């Protein structure tokens, strides 16, 4: 069975687009956008997310995280694509030979 | 207070420390397919990669450990990377699990040298070209290397981890420290605290191959 | 005569082969049967010389 | 036909007619780590979404039992 | 020291025998690199004709 | 940049005196179907929308709490 | 019973018992210094 082409079109690298065209019909566009502000702000306003030395630890790794994602990120995705092209042109080529030496006895 | 973040997790009153110790190998997706996506085509590259460096310089018969030491490193880099995401509890800062990751197969290794091997197992004490009158001292240093070699591998991964740990912890602490004074250098520690970020996925890495590779060459002097 | 209509149902058979990327391990072992892992010379993982790997 | 998917199946006698056998936890587990696999990762051409969403999860699992230590840190007290 | 107590021991390492010696390993041993489709196109047993 | 404001100008504003009707005719409704115990017919689907909605004027309010305290993380005093 | 050890034992039997073998004996040594660090504390 072959695989699709595509993910499933997440945004941010965290939230799938499935939610935004859920919230659409009642609360529009920005109605994801305003409820996510909201319980960020209800979260670091109730102390639910204490504000401590992980904080910056998460900060620093989360910025290290996107920054090597985006620097990264074609070079793997290139990387993939060439190994699994390299290995499909092996395969196709080594079936072409097997015909010719049939064809050739 | 300070060592908080190595205290054995609960959640709701439940061990969670089971949850995240069985939690890396589910980031590793095999398939039976040929030509599959992106993570398995890059995972089996960097799988093919690592065993050929840990096992190309055995025998046959350390050769058959390549399942074992292939496991070790891919669950030791998963779970110290894994320890560098915020909040988390990373199970490699505790002496119970590196022990247990340790004296198995430390002893596994000198148990099958002394099963067979026996004569080479009794020489490798002893130095080939060592002077006579020496021959008794460097039995006795020799000997307590061999009975350190477990301790001294499951510690040099919990010390490591857990230092690394602390002192991002505590450079943390400094910059909300230093948040409401002076921002330069709230910005200039913040810079410390990235590099150190970075050097702690390096050590990450480096600790999970060290434990291996220290692994593989006691496996190697025993077959 | 019997060799060469051998030969054209083998190759019927090569030409016939499902597409790569939809063929499992097993699949490739079928039709290429080089390419499958001695695990009577290798009984354990990976089943091959490091080397060849 | 009351197996009616949940999100289409507004009753409260649906959630006494699933399996809820430890068999049937971990088909239900397994299916939802399936759908999650097919879905973001088991894709030609996939993204790296599919990854940091999980870390996104495992982050907030890890806050979750980090709080009973945190909520002595809190700066006010109401 | 919180490694040190020792009432928590077994907790850490029960699960990690699972997933170092049973987990891991079942997931390396569905990791297979086949043998490369090398096709001889020199492969004749033949003989010269009935002479 | 502007289209926040783009999409905030037809979603984001208070409602104006000619719609507040609607909405007492819209409140009517929903606690008639209480009433009457007609939220049955609701699918989960529709009951996690509304219940996300509900959450979002909710996190409204507390947004106004801390614009009322003049300050976000706890009391400041 | 059934396509458990299907799937994790005839996998995994070439070595548990073959291969470990040795690896068994240490962890009985493991265990028997953790049970005289958790017996003494
Ligand atoms: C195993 C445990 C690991 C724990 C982590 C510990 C710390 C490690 C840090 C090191 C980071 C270095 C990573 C670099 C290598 C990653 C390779 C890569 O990105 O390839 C993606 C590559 C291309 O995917 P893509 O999304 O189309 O490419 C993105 C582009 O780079 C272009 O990107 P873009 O600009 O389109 O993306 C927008 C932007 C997101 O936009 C933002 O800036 C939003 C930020 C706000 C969020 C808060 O980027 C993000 O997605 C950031 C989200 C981060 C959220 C993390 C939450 C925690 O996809 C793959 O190849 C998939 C498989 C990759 C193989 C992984 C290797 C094996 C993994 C082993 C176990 C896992
Ligand atoms: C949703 C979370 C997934 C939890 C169940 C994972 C699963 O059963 O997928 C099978 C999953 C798929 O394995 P695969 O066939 O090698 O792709 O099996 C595992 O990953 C091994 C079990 C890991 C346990 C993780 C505990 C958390």
């Amino acid at each position: 069975p072959p695989l699709p082409e595509y993910g499933g079109k997440v945004r941010y690298g965290l939230i799938p687009e499935e939610f935004f065209q859920f919230l659409y019909p009642k609360t529009g566009v920005t109605g994801p956008y305003v409820l996510g502000t909201g319980l960020i702000l209800y979260a670091l306003s109730k102390e639910i997310y204490v504000i401590s030395a992980e904080t910056f630890t998460a900060l620093s790794v989360l910025g290290v995280m996107v920054y090597g994602i985006k620097k990264y990120g074609p070079f793997v995705a290139d990387f993939a694509d060439k190994l699994n092209e390299q290995k499909l042109a092996q395969l196709e080529e080594a079936k072409q030979a097997s015909i010719q030496h049939i064809q050739n006895a | 207070n300070l060592f908080a973040s190595f205290i054995a997790p609960t959640i709701l009153g439940l061990p969670a420390a089971v949850l995240i110790i069985l939690f890396p190998p589910l980031l590793i997706p095999t398939s039976k397919y040929l030509i599959n996506n992106r993570l398995i085509t890059t995972q089996q590259w960097l799988i093919k990669l690592t065993s050929k460096q840990m096992m190309t310089m055995h025998n046959t018969k350390g050769r058959t450990w390549s399942l074992m030491l292939v496991s070790l490193i891919i669950f030791i880099a998963t779970t110290n990377l894994l320890g560098l995401l915020p909040h988390s509890f990373t199970p490699t800062t505790q002496l119970s699990m590196n022990l247990a990751m340790a004296i198995p197969l430390w002893a596994g290794t000198v148990i099958m040298g002394f099963r067979s091997k026996i004569k080479n197992a009794l020489a490798h004490f002893l130095p080939q070209g060592t002077p006579t009158p020496l021959i008794p001292m460097l039995v006795i240093i020799e000997t307590i290397s061999l009975l350190i070699q477990p301790m001294a591998l499951a510690v040099r991964l919990t010390a490591n981890i857990t230092a690394g740990h602390l002192l991002m912890h505590l450079i943390g602490s400094a910059t909300l420290a230093m948040s409401t004074i002076n921002l330069p250098s709230t910005l200039i520690i913040f810079t410390i605290l990235i590099l150190l970020t970075i050097l702690e996925i390096a050590v990450a890495l480096i600790q999970a191959y060290v434990f291996t590779l220290l692994v593989s060459l006691y496996l190697h002097d025993n077959t | 005569k019997a060799r060469i209509v051998e030969y054209e149902k083998e190759m019927e058979k090569m030409k016939n082969l499902i597409p790569f990327d939809q063929m499992t391990i097993e699949d490739l072992n079928e039709a290429f049967p080089e390419t499958k892992l001695d695990k009577k010379k290798y009984p354990y993982w990976p089943h091959q010389p490091i080397e060849n790997l | 036909k009351k197996l009616l998917e949940v999100k289409l199946g507004e009753l409260p006698s649906w959630i006494l007619m699933r399996d809820f056998s430890p068999s049937g936890i971990f088909g239900a587990f397994q299916r939802g780590y399936y759908r999650y696999y097919n879905k973001y990762i088991n894709v030609k051409k996939g993204s790296i979404s599919g990854i940091t969403m999980v870390l996104a999860c495992y982050v907030l699992f890890s806050y979750s039992f980090s709080y009973k230590h945190l909520k002595h840190e809190r700066l006010r007290k109401y | 020291m919180p490694q040190l107590n020792t009432t928590v021991w077994p907790t850490m390492i029960t699960p990690m025998l699972l997933t170092l010696f049973l987990i891991t390993q079942l997931k390396m041993l569905n990791t297979n690199y086949h043998l490369p489709p090398s096709p001889k196109p020199m492969k004749m047993k033949n003989y010269n004709k009935p002479w | 940049l502007a289209t926040f404001w783009y999409y905030a100008k037809v979603e984001l504003v208070p409602p104006t005196p000619a719609e507040i009707p609607r909405a007492i005719q819209s409140l009517k409704k929903i606690v008639n179907s209480a009433q009457t115990g007609s939220f049955k017919q609701l699918t989960v689907k529709e009951a996690v929308l509304n219940g996300l909605v509900a959450t979002e004027v909710l996190m409204w309010f507390y947004v106004g709490e801390i614009i009322g305290k003049r300050g976000i993380i706890g009391y400041d005093v | 019973l059934q396509s458990i050890i299907k799937n994790i034992w005839i996998p995994m039997k070439p070595y548990y018992t073959k291969v470990y073998q040795e690896i068994w004996i240490g962890m009985g040594l493991m265990g028997f210094i953790v049970y005289k660090i958790r017996a003494a504390d």
